[PDB]
C-alpha cells in the first residue's frame, strides 16, 4: 500500500504541538519510513505552500484581522480530506481566548477563533501541550481508515469516534466544562483525573470533588477530556491490551 | 480466557491470602491489594504504587505515592468514602522519577487509567509507564459528611474509635478499638450514596490486571481474578514465590456463585438508572458517557 | 536595484519573510527580514490578570522554549514584590534551564543540516531519508532531545509549559529517585552532546571551506564575510540569567528603547524580480506590493539607541571575548554551548537538597514597583518586566530574543546572495512567535 | 378582554427574582389589577398545587436527586402555555454551577441545571438580580401578545424575540461570552456596558477592552445580555421613545 | 419629522455655536456637547452627566460622573480613542445618588443607553432615570496604542506638546501647544482603526436625544440634529435663554448634502462588512448581532 | 429525621429562637411569648431603623475612606462574624489562608428557628399550625444554604 500524505499547518500557535509529535523520538521516525509522507511543514520543509493532503495536522487559532491567515485555513480544508485540530489552540482557542488587540505593531490584530469556527473539522486532538501519544495513535489509527483491511478500517473508525465527537460537540474548552457537563450532571465520581491532567495546577478536589481556581485555568478543555465521565467509549477501552498490542506492532523495528 | 457478561475478562479466580502475617494484622480481607504491591516493589515489576493513605480527618483517605514496603502497608483497610487516587498518576512520573507506575483503586479509577492509557489527553507520559494496577470491587462509595453521619448518628460510635467497616451481608458494620459492634440496615444508608454510582456498571474491576474483593471467600480470604499477561506474570511468580495461600475457587463457600449475583443486581439496577436518564426531562435528557 | 521576495521563509519556527533590494547580480544592498506572525498581544492582555496566571499565559508564546517564559516571568514577578526563593527552588529552575537549552539547540541542528554538506562531497545532508550517515546522526539528536526533555518535565513538571514553577519557587522538589535520574541522564547525555558537538563542528568548519552551495540546481557563491555586520552583541549571563532583585544586575533598563519598525525598516516597495524555481514553489508574484515598516508585526528594542545581536554568540563575546562574527561564527558558538549544560546540571544534583524547601514562607502581593528579570534563552536575552500590585500584573513587558534579533540579522544580509539569505537567517536560530509575543 | 393567568413556580432560587417583581411597587398592582391574574405563587398565596398558566415565571434551578423539584418543572411546562426562565439561576445556572454536595441533611443533593435543560423555555429574562423594569415589559408584552390587536401581538412578537432567542442560544452564561461571542467575534466597541452591569463588579476595561476577574464571576450572563453586540434588533431599540410610551401607558392611573 | 435613511430620525438640523466665550475657548467645533450639559444641569433637567474626562496618560480620556459646571469644561475637545463611557451608568444611580443622568458619547455608546432603557438585563433603575443623551458624530476609533503610532511616527509630534488633533478633509491634523501643525494621510491610518468599528451602521448618532458633530458647518462651528422630545424641550429653551447662534442648515456650506454623503459611505461600507461576517469560513460565518 | 434538609444548631445543647423578639428579650428583657408576642415585637423594631440611618447619615464623611490601606492573606485562623438579619442570629465562622477560604460554616437564623418552632406547635388546632409557623417570617431557602 501507498503511505499516507500528512501535512503540519500552523496558525495562531507556539510550535509546542508539532514539538510533541517530534517527541515520539523513534516512533516518529518508523511512522515517516513506513507510512506517511510529511509534504507540508514549513518548519521542516521548504514547501511553500499547501499542496493536497490526506490529514492535515493544524495547530494554532485563526486571526480574523490576518487575511493570509483566514485564506490558509479554508485552503487547509479545500486541499485536505481529513481536518486535525492539533491541540487545545487549534480546537478550543486556550490562550488566544484572552486576546484582545493594542500591541505593537499590529494593534488591530485582536480577534482569534478556533480553527472549527471557521471551516469544519474531522478529529480533535485536545491538549496544552497535547501528548505525544495521542497524537502518534490518531496518526496510525488514520492509515489503518484508509490502507487498511476492513477489520481494521473498523477498529480505527470506532478509536477516532469520540475524538470526532469532540470535534462535533462544540469549540470551548474550560475548567466550567467539569460543571456543566460532568458534576452539574450526575455524573462525577471523584477518581481524580482532570486534576492529574490540568496543566497549570487550577484543579484540586475538596472532599471528592473538583474546584477550580478559574483566574489559572488557560482554557485548554483538557480536563474534560481525560475525565472518564465525558466519553468512555467501553468497546475501544475495555480492550486496552489488545490496542495496545496492536500499536507496539505498528511501530517495532 | 473466560468472559462472563458481569464479571469481566479474566484467564483464572481463586480464593486466596497472603502469607506474610504481619500484613494480615490489619488487612481488610485477606491482603492481597497490600501484598501484590509489596511484593511488585521487592520484585521490581513496579518502583512505586499511589494507595489510600492515611488523611488529615479520622477515616478519611489520602492518596499518595508509596515507594517502601512500610508506606504501602500504611494503606491497609477500606476506607468507604472517595480517594481521588488518579490524581498522582501524572506527578508520580514527574517529580517522583518513576518508570514502572502502580496503580490501586477501585472500578471507576481502573477505568480512568485505562482511558489514560489510549487516550492520554495531558497526560503524557502516562500511558507507557502504568505498570500495573490492582482493582478492588466496589458495590457504591459515600461522601465523607456521609461516612460520618453513618457512623456517628445511625451506628452511633465515635470516628476516634472505630477500628473497621465492613459492608456485608446487608448491614453496615462498625468494629471499636475496645471491642463493641455496632450495625445499620443498608435500606437507612441508600440517601447517603453518591449520586455518580449510580450508573457505574462495573462490580469486580473489570478492567485491572488483578481484580480483588471480599464477596464469595470466607473471612479473612479474598476473591482473586487474574486477567490480564501482566497480572499473571505476577501471580504466578509470587504463588511460586511463597507469597500465597490458595483455593480454587468452586471448592469454597458461598463462592463465584454468589458473586456473580450481586454484581448482576449493579449492572442491572445501574443499566436501568443510564437508561432513564435519556428521557429524564421532556423532549430532553441527560447526558450518556457510554453513548 | 531589483526587489525579490521569499515568502513564507522555512527551516525556522514561525512565519517570516525575506523582502530584499538587490544588484544586478543578484547580491542584497538592502534586505528587510521581518515577522508576518499574526500579534497575540500577551503583553496587553495581562494587564489586570493574576501575578500566578500571567507566566502560565506567557509560556504559551512558544513551545520551544517554554521555559524561558516561565521562567523570566515569573522571575519577574518575584523582583516587582521583592521576594527571594529558597535555594532548592534555584537549583530545579536552573536543572529545568540548561535541560530545555540541550534540546533547543539539539532541535536547530535539524533546522540547518539541510543547508550543509556532508563534509568533502558534493551531497547535502538529508535527515529524513533511511541512509547513512545521516540516519546514525539523526538517532543521536533524538536520543539527545528525548533525554533533555525527560530531565525537564522531571524538575520542570512538564517538559512544553513547565508546570512546576510558581511565585515564591516550585510546586514539588523531587525525590531521590528522581535526582538519582536526572544525574544518570545527563551522563549518558555529556558524552553524546560531545559527540554531536564534534561533529557539527566540522561540518561547519568543511561550510567555511567551501567557495559555493547549490541552491535549487544553481551555484551560488559563499562570501567570506557571510553575515556580518556592526551592530555588536548584548547577553547578561552565560547560562541561566539576572534580575533586578541581584546586588549587580547584569542588564542596564537604562540603555533599552523600543521603538516602532518604522525607525529601521523600508517603506513601500513593488517586486520586480520573481524566480519560480527557488526550492520549492518560488518567490513573490512580479507586482506584488510589499511595506516592510507597515506589515512587520514586532517592535524594534535598541541599546543605546541601536540594535544588537543576541544568542549564543552574544555570550561568548560577552563573556569571553569570542572574536568572530557572522554566520558561521554563530553556528560555532551555539554548538560550543552544549557541555555546559551537562555540567551545570550535574554540579546542581550534587548540590540538590530533596528534602529542602521550594516554597518561600512569605510572598508579598506587591505595592505596584517595577522589578525586571532577563533569562538566557536559547536564542538571547529573554527580559520581562513588570508591575505587580494586590497580587494584579498592573504593566507587563517583553523583549524577546528573536525580536532583538529581526532588525539586526535583516542588516547583517548586506553582501549576500539572495539565494543564501535564509542561511543568514538561520544562523540566529529564529523563533518568530517569541519574537512577537 | 381577558386578564392572562400567571404564576410564580420556584425551584432552587433565591426569591429574589420574585422579590425584583414586587419592586416594581404600584406597576405591578396595576398589573395584577388590569391584566393578571397570580394563580399560583407559594410566597403570597395559598394555591398548593401547579394550576394551568398562560405565562410561568420559573426562578431557580433544578436538583437532579430531589425528586419532586424534577416533577414540579416537568408539571410546569405541561401546565403552561409560556415558560419564562426568570432570573439567571434559571436561564443559567448561576450560583448553582458551583454546587457540588457533601453537606448536612442531604449530602447527595449534588447536580444542578438550569429549566432548559430538563424541559423547553420560550422567553428568557437574565439578570441577578434581575431588573424590575425588563420584568414588568416582558410581562405587559406577553398580555399584547395574547389580547391585543394584530397591530400589538406583532409590537410585541418583537420586542421579545431576542428574549426568545437568548433561549435557544444555550443554558451557560459566564464572562468567557464577552470573549467567545464579542471580543473573538471582532464585535467589540469597548463600549464599557459590561462593567455597568455586572452585579459583583468582576469586569474591568484595560484600554478599552473588556478584563474579566474569573474568580469573582458567578455565571450570571448578564454581560452577554446587556452588551449592544450580542443582540442588537434595530426594528425594537431605534423606536426607543415610541416603545417607552406606550409601556407607561399602559401603567398610567 | 423627517426619516433620512443616512440621517436617521430628526425634527430640524440647525447650524449652531454657544454664545458662552468661555467654553468656546477650548471645545472642539461649536461647543455643542459642553454648552448643552452645562444648560442642562444649571437648568434641572439632569443632576450629573457621564463626559470624557482628563485621564492618566497624555490624550488618554478618562469616563467620569461630572455634576458641576467646572467639571463638564474639564471634558472639553475629541479625543481620539476609546473610552468606555457606559461603565459608569448604573453607578451614577447608586453611589451619586443622581435622579436625571446625563450622558455623552459617539454613536454606539447611545445605543447602548437605549438597549438598556428597552432590555435591562441587571441595569435596576437606568431605565427610568436615563434623562438626557447627547450624541457626536463618528467615523471610526482608534486604540491608544493606534493613536500613540499616528501622533508619533506618522505625525512625529510628541504627545505632551499636541493642543488638538482633527481628522477633517482626508488627513490626521496634530496642533501643538507653540504652533505647529503637521498632518497625516488616512490611508496610511486604516491599519489603526478599532476592528469593531468595521461593522457600525450609524454616524450622526441616530439614537441620540441631540446630536452633534463637525461635518456640514464651518471651522468654529458644529452641525446639530434634534430628534426626541426631550432633545426638542431642552434645545428650544436653550435658544430661547440665549445659549445658541443658529443657521439654517440649508444656507450653509458644505452643509448637510456633504454629511449625507459622508454617512452613505460609513454604512454601505460597513454594511458590505456585515454581510461578508455571513460567509466569512467555508459552511460556516460569523456572528451578525443584527439577524 | 431524614427528609429534614437543615442540620439543627443549639445553644448549651438545646434549640432557641432567634428574632425581633429574641432581641427584645435579650437587650430590653421584653417579657411576653409566642405567635402574638413574635408579631408586636417585630413590628416594634420598625423607627430604630431609620433613627439609625439618620444618626449614621450625620456622622458619615462622604470624603473619608472606605477601604482598609493594607488586607492580610490569612493564616489559617478561624474568625467569626454574626449578623442581625431579619430574622435572628446570623453567624458566618471562616478559616482564610492564603486569600482562599480553608473553612466555612454559616448559622442562619430559620434554621436556628425550625427545631423551635416545631416544639411551639404544641397546643395548636392543626389548622392555624401555619399562623404559628408564619410567626417566625421563615425563610427556607436561608435555614438551607
Ligand atoms: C467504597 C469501597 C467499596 C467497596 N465495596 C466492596 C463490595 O461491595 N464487595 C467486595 O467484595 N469488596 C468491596 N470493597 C473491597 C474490600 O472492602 C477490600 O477493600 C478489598 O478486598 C481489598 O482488601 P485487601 O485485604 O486485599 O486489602 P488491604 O491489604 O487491606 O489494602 C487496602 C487497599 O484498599 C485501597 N483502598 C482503601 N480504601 C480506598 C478508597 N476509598 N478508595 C480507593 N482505594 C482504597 C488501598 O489503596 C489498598 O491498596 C470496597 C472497597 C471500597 C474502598
Ligand atoms: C472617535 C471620535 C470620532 C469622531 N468622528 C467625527 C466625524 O467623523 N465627523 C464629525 O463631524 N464629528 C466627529 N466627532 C465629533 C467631533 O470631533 C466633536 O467632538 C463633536 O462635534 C463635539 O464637539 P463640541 O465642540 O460640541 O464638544 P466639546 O464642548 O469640545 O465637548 C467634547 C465632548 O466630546 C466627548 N468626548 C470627547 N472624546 C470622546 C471619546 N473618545 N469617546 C466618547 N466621548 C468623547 C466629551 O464627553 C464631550 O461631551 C468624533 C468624536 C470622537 C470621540
Ligand atoms: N530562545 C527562545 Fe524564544 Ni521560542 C525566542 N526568541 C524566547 O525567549
Ligand atoms: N433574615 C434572614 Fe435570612 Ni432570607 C434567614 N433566615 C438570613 O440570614
Ligand atoms: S495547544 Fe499549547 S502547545 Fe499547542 S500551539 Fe496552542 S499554546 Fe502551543
Ligand atoms: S475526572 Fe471527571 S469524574 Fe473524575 S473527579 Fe474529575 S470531573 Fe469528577
Ligand atoms: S482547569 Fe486546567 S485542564 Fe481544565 S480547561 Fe482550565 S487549564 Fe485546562
Ligand atoms: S460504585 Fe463505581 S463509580 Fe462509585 S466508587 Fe465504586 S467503582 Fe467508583
Ligand atoms: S437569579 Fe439571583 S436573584 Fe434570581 S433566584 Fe437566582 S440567586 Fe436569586
Ligand atoms: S458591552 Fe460589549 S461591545 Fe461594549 S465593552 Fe463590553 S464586550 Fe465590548
Ligand atoms: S462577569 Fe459579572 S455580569 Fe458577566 S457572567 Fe460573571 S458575574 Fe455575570
Ligand atoms: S465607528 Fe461606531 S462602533 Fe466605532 S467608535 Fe464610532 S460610534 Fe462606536
Ligand atoms: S466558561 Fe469557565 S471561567
Ligand atoms: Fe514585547
Ligand atoms: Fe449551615
Ligand atoms: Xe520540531
Ligand atoms: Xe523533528
Ligand atoms: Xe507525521
Ligand atoms: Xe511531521
Ligand atoms: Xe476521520
Ligand atoms: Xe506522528
Ligand atoms: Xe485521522
Ligand atoms: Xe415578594
Ligand atoms: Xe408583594
Ligand atoms: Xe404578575
Ligand atoms: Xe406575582
Ligand atoms: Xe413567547
Ligand atoms: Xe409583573
Ligand atoms: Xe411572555
Amino acid at each position: 500500500t501507498n503511505k499516507i500524505k500528512i501535512g503540519h499547518v500552523h496558525m495562531s500557535g507556539c510550535t509546542g504541538c508539532l514539538v510533541s509529535l517530534a517527541d515520539n523520538n523513534l516512533g516518529l521516525i518508523k511512522i515517516l519510513d513506513d507510512y506517511a509522507d510529511l509534504v507540508y511543514c514549513l518548519t521542516l520543509a521548504d514547501v511553500r505552500h499547501i499542496p493536497e493532503m490526506d490529514v492535515a495536522l493544524v495547530e494554532g487559532s485563526v486571526c480574523l484581522q490576518d487575511h493570509e491567515s483566514v485564506e490558509d485555513i479554508k485552503e487547509t480544508r479545500k486541499k485536505s480530506k481529513i481536518v486535525v485540530a492539533l491541540g487545545s489552540c487549534a480546537c478550543y482557542g486556550n490562550i488566544t481566548r484572552f486576546s484582545r488587540g493594542g500591541q505593537h505593531n499590529q494593534p488591530q490584530h485582536e480577534s482569534y477563533l478556533p480553527i472549527g469556527d471557521l471551516i469544519d473539522v474531522d478529529v480533535y486532538i485536545p491538549g496544552c501541550p497535547p501528548s505525544p501519544e495521542l497524537i502518534r495513535n490518531v496518526a496510525v489509527m488514520a492509515y489503518l481508515l484508509l490502507e487498511g483491511n476492513e477489520e481494521q478500517k473498523e477498529l480505527a473508525g470506532k478509536y477516532l469516534k469520540p475524538l470526532m465527537d469532540l470535534a462535533k460537540r462544540g469549540t470551548s474548552g474550560c475548567f466550567c466544562d467539569l460543571m456543566y457537563d460532568v458534576i452539574n450532571q450526575g455524573l462525577c465520581m471523584g477518581c481524580g483525573t482532570c486534576a492529574a491532567s490540568c496543566p497549570v495546577h487550577a484543579i484540586t478536589l475538596e472532599f471528592g470533588k473538583p474546584q477550580g481556581e478559574r483566574d489559572l485555568c488557560i482554557k485548554c478543555g483538557s480536563c474534560y477530556g481525560a475525565c472518564p465521565r465525558s466519553f468512555f467509549n467501553l468497546d475501544v477501552i475495555s480492550e486496552f491490551e489488545n490496542i495496545s498490542e496492536i500499536i507496539a506492532k505498528a511501530l517495532k523495528d | 480466557m473466560i468472559e462472563d457478561p458481569y464479571l469481566g475478562k479474566y484467564v483464572t479466580c481463586v480464593s486466596a491470602r497472603s502469607t506474610d502475617k504481619e500484613i494480615l494484622k490489619k488487612a481488610q480481607d485477606g491482603g492481597i491489594a497490600t501484598a501484590l504491591m509489596v511484593y511488585a516493589l521487592e520484585e521490581g515489576f513496579i518502583d512505586g504504587t499511589i494507595v489510600a493513605g492515611e488523611g488529615d480527618k479520622p477515616w478519611q483517605p489520602k492518596p499518595v505515592v508509596a515507594m517502601t514496603r512500610e508506606d504501602i502497608l500504611k494503606a491497609r483497610g477500606t476506607r468507604y468514602n472517595i480517594s481521588p487516587q488518579i490524581s498522582w498518576l501524572k506527578e508520580a512520573t514527574r517529580s517522583f522519577g518513576l518508570d514502572k507506575v502502580g496503580v490501586t483503586g477501585v472500578c471507576c479509577q481502573m477505568q480512568a487509567v485505562r482511558k489514560a492509557q489510549l487516550y492520554p489527553i495531558n497526560m503524557r507520559d502516562v500511558p507507557g509507564k502504568v505498570a500495573f494496577t490492582v482493582g478492588l470491587f466496589c458495590m457504591e462509595n459515600f461522601s465523607y459528611k456521609s461516612l460520618q453521619s453513618i457512623v456517628e448518628d445511625h451506628a452511633n460510635q465515635s470516628l476516634g474509635s472505630v477500628k473497621k467497616m465492613e459492608i456485608t451481608k446487608g448491614k453496615f458494620w462498625v468494629y471499636t478499638e475496645r471491642g463493641n459492634v455496632a450495625t445499620v440496615p443498608l435500606k437507612a444508608t441508600h440517601k447517603y450514596e453518591q449520586p455518580g454510582c449510580h450508573v457505574c456498571l462495573d462490580y469486580v474491576s473489570n478492567l485491572a490486571d488483578i481484580s480483588t474483593g471480599s464477596v464469595g471467600s470466607p473471612d479473612g480470604w479474598s476473591t482473586v481474578f487474574i486477567r490480564t499477561k501482566v497480572g499473571n506474570e505476577i501471580w504466578s511468580k509470587a504463588v511460586a514465590d511463597g507469597m500465597f495461600e490458595t483455593k480454587p475457587i468452586e471448592e469454597v463457600k458461598p463462592g463465584l456463585d454468589l458473586l456473580r449475583k450481586l454484581a448482576k443486581e449493579k449492572i442491572d439496577k445501574n443499566q436501568k438508572t443510564v437508561e432513564e436518564r435519556k428521557t429524564f426531562g421532556i423532549n430532553k435528557g441527560l447526558r450518556n458517557p457510554y453513548a | 536595484t531589483k526587489v525579490v521576495e521569499i515568502s513564507p521563509t522555512t527551516r525556522l519556527e514561525g512565519h517570516s519573510k525575506l523582502t530584499l533590494k538587490v544588484n544586478d547580480q543578484g547580491i542584497v544592498e538592502r534586505g528587510d527580514w521581518l515577522s508576518i506572525t499574526p500579534v497575540r498581544g500577551i503583553e496587553k492582555l495581562a494587564i489586570g490578570k493574576t501575578m500566578e496566571q500571567v507566566p502560565k499565559i506567557a509560556s504559551r508564546v512558544c513551545g520551544i522554549c517554554p521555559i524561558a517564559h516561565t521562567l523570566a516571568s515569573t522571575e519577574a514577578m518575584e523582583a516587582s514584590i521583592g521576594c527571594e526563593i529558597p535555594t532548592d527552588a534555584k537549583l530545579l529552575r536552573i536543572i529545568l534551564h540548561a535541560a530545555n537549552r540541550i534540546h533547543s539547540h539539539a532541535l536547530h541542528n535539524i533546522l540547518i543540516l539541510p543547508d550543509f554538506y556532508i563534509p568533502g562531497t558534493e551531497k547535502k545532508f538529508n535527515l529524513f531519508a533511511n541512509e547513512q550517515p545521516a540516519r546514525s546522526v539523526m538517532a543521536r539528536i533524538v536520543r539527545i532531545r528525548e533525554i533533555a526533555q525527560t530531565i525537564a518535565a522531571i524538575a520542570g513538571g512538564e517538559a512544553i509549559h513547565p508546570s512546576n514553577p510558581r511565585i515564591g519557587g516550585m510546586y514539588h522538589n523531587v525525590s531521590p529517585r528522581a535526582k538519582q535520574k536526572m544525574a544518570d541522564l545527563a551522563k549518558e547525555c555529556l558524552v553524546l552532546v560531545h559527540e554531536q558537538m564534534e561533529f557539527m563542528l566540522d561540518v561547519i568548519r568543511n561550510m567555511q571551506n567551501r567557495e559555493f552551495v547549490e541552491v535549487g540546481g544553481k551555484q551560488i557563491p559563499l562570501p567570506k564575510k557571510l553575515g556580518y555586520h556592526n551592530q555588536g552583541v548584548m547577553a547578561t549571563a552565560p547560562m541561566y540569567g539576572s534580575s533586578s532583585l541581584d546586588d549587580n544586575p547584569t542588564w542596564d533598563f537604562t540603555r533599552w528603547k523600543e521603538t516602532r519598525p518604522w525607525d529601521w525598516y523600508m517603506g513601500e516597495v513593488t517586486i520586480d524580480l520573481e524566480d519560480p524555481s527557488y526550492p520549492i514553489g518560488g518567490t513573490t508574484k512580479v507586482g506584488t506590493k510589499a511595506n516592510p515598516q507597515m506589515e512587520s508585526c514586532t517592535g524594534v528594542p535598541t541599546y543605546d539607541g541601536q540594535p544588537v545581536e543576541v544568542g549564543p554568540r552574544a555570550r561568548l563575546a560577552t563573556f569571553k571575548n569570542f572574536d568572530e562574527k557572522g554566520t558561521f561564527a554563530q553556528h560555532i558558538a551555539r554548538q560550543m554551548e552544549y557541555p555546559d549544560c551537562c555540567y551545570t546540571i550535574l554540579n546542581c544534583l550534587d548540590n540538590l537538597n530533596t528534602s529542602g524547601k521550594v516554597l518561600a514562607d512569605h510572598i508579598p502581593q506587591g505595592d505596584g514597583s517595577m522589578g525586571w528579570a532577563a533569562n538566557e534563552a536559547p536564542r538571547g536575552s529573554n527580559i520581562h518586566l513588570a508591575r505587580v500590585k494586590d497580587g494584579k500584573v498592573r504593566w507587563y513587558d517583553m523583549l524577546v530574543p528573536t525580536t532583538w534579533n529581526f532588525p539586526t540579522c535583516s542588516r547583517a544580509l548586506t553582501g549576500a546572495p539572495w539565494q543564501i539569505a535564509e542561511m543568514v537567517v538561520r544562523a540566529y536560530d529564529p523563533c518568530v512567535s517569541c519574537a512577537t509575543h
